[PDB]
């Protein structure tokens, strides 16, 4: 039940901007698949889910060395 | 090798069959597959006797030909693998940046004695092996890297896949959905010409011995598809 | 051993037993059976010390006396064997031309410490062991014949049966209903005096040690009946 | 170490924890426990390279930290054990004449890296370890050999329990409800300083290496509990 | 998928060499091992018949018939 | 198959020596370990009573 805190939301947004990706086109579709749920807004994530999502962006970014 | 030759030989349109399928199992009956070839290349500590694991796979594969069935081993691990394979593929695509198209079984040649079923074929020319290990223990072994992160059975599967497909490199990825972070890890494994030479010498011999055994009890390879 | 003497010491009528029955299991409790005797005759790397598989059977058999139960190991394999046993027997009869009577357990002597349960007794004097291997893999191993087709555990089993029954040969058949052809195969195994002597030497010692262990915890063989 | 440090770090009140509940499992995640420490003190036939069982436990324990879960192993033997543990405690009280009080987990220090969950604490200052062996065979082994036929894995568990709690002796009792007589047997295992020294040397090295592996993948011990 | 001519023929030749019949010997055997009431050879599939034939050949071989 | 008299007497002999009782000690013990509400001593099976006896004997041996 515990929701995504603002700190985590910001780090996610920072990475989306650097990778040129978006919540609605990229991350929410991804999150919907891997968590087996219809997730249409960033606020529907748990913190644990958001941490996972943030981790996957960090992995993607780190390959490209993005900022 | 095409789906028309597979069709003529087996009545199975390869294009309508997807990893796990009932027909997917039929296409593999009696075939030396990548996940098992580690049994075929095991040498004895001395002499020339086939080790137990080799004889055991020899007998298993012959039984598949003569019964037309292959019982499922490690049911829970296979179900876990099936549950998470597509997420593992998507996460690999997402994090690596490389695109992955799915592939049916790929036979090395017209004989259909040798095949692999890549978990994907990548945009950069490489194949993809995907594991969703049933225990997070084995995920961690691999994730930590080092000389020994990849079990030798898995190295043989990867190298055999390149031997079957003529490819020069293969992605080996693990996914664990229970990891809070770092749940997807991959490495690139290059074609190893020492393995290629072992396959070139040992596999055709293994085939010859299988045929002699089938013939001993009046069977012909390919029967399991008629 | 006669059918009344068994009844006299166990309260069970051998004439009314059906392999798998409660009574069938009760009769084998604490008894050195043919399926397990390969454990009794295991010798170590070197020296006089009992290997783990021997110590493990020893303890298993002792527990049978003191609990009056045998848990079943390999429930899948056992159900498979029970499903196809009579088909294997019928097909053995049909293909061999030899008639088969089902036998209750046969004790070697009045001590009732050593027995076998033949899957058949044949019109030519021979006994019959039937296997329905749970894996077609193992069927194939036997079916192809040659060096190491018959695992040593099963050779021990077959020889022990000949030791117990005084008999000179034994049929050993495997059946696999999944084989499209060649699914029933059998061999004749001859009494091997090297095995007979090994049993003559090692089996009494194994019985004696069991008696010592049972005495140490206030039990005596026979109690279980 | 006290209820306060456990509350601050895990959120859990140890006084509410009875053996086997959700809370009990949570508190053991990532912790070197008595049942498993035999893997930590395993040494190779020659040299200093970690044997396979040690690496296997390292990987298991690291996975507990990073997933926050632990799978069940030997479901049947475990259910049997849970089925008959209370009867074994009762019968030990009755036959021995020493009152047993149940204890939640005990950590050796503030780190919470090392712990045991006694099956009881005895009125005479000894601990109590309780086995309901799944096979009567294993019961019979203990009943006859006594001290001589305690598995080294079990001996390590008892010694580590004394290492953690500082106690001098431990009751080791087996119970088998299928035994017609003689189904409850126990011995007193004394603290062995050779074991105490092994733990003093080897366990802190194990902890240090776990922290390095966790750091290599962006994790820190404690994450399991939040 | 029903029994072909070739297989029927070899079965029938062996039954005669062995002095056994469909109704008394072979159909009861096939009924037992295929777990079905098989009342005629026409009720048998090719796969069943191939197995039946195998048993007859083994029976013939061990007998040493002409 | 019900508890026999000579076994019941061996049990009562030990209960008296141990200064224990059916109501306070042995019926609750047996009820727990045989998973059954055992209201009187005659409701034990012989096998059940042989186990209870063994434990009383063990308890006595340890004093």
């Amino acid at each position: 039940i515990t929701p995504v805190n603002d700190e985590t939301m910001q780090e996610i947004n920072t990475l989306l901007i650097a990778l040129d990706k978006t919540w609605d086109d990229d991350l929410l579709p991804l999150c919907s698949q891997i968590f087996r749920r219809d997730i249409r807004a960033s606020s529907e994530l748990t913190q644990a889910e958001a941490v996972k999502a943030l981790g996957f962006l960090k992995q993607k970014a780190a390959e490209q060395k993005v900022a | 090798m095409t789906p028309d030759i597979i069709l003529q030989r087996t009545g199975i349109d390869v294009r309508a069959v997807e990893q796990g399928d009932d027909a997917w199992h039929k296409l593999r009956l009696g075939v030396i597959t990548a996940s098992e070839v580690h049994n075929v290349i095991a040498k004895p500590r001395s002499g020339k006797k086939w080790p137990d694991m080799k004889m055991s796979y020899f007998h298993t594969l012959l039984a598949e030909v003569c019964t037309g069935v292959a019982p499922e081993v490690n049911a829970k691990a296979l179900a876990w693998g099936k549950q998470y394979e597509n997420d593992a593929r998507t996460l690999f695509e997402f994090t690596s940046g490389v695109n992955v198209t799915e592939s049916p079984i790929i036979y090395r040649d017209e004989s259909m004695r040798t095949a692999c079923s890549p978990d994907g074929l990548c945009s950069d020319g490489n194949g993809l092996e995907l594991k969703c290990p049933f225990t997070s223990r084995d995920f961690m072994k691999f994730r930590l890297g080092g000389f020994e992160a990849i079990k030798s059975a898995y190295m043989a599967q990867v190298q055999y896949s390149m031997w079957v497909t003529r490819k020069n490199a293969w992605y080996f990825a693990n996914y664990d959905p229970r990891m809070k972070r770092e749940g997807l890890h991959y490495v690139v494994i290059e074609r190893d010409e020492k393995y290629m030479a072992s396959f070139d010498e040992i596999v055709p011999e293994f085939i010859e011995k299988m045929d002699e055994a089938l013939a001993e009890i009046g069977f012909v390879f390919g029967e399991q598809w008629r």
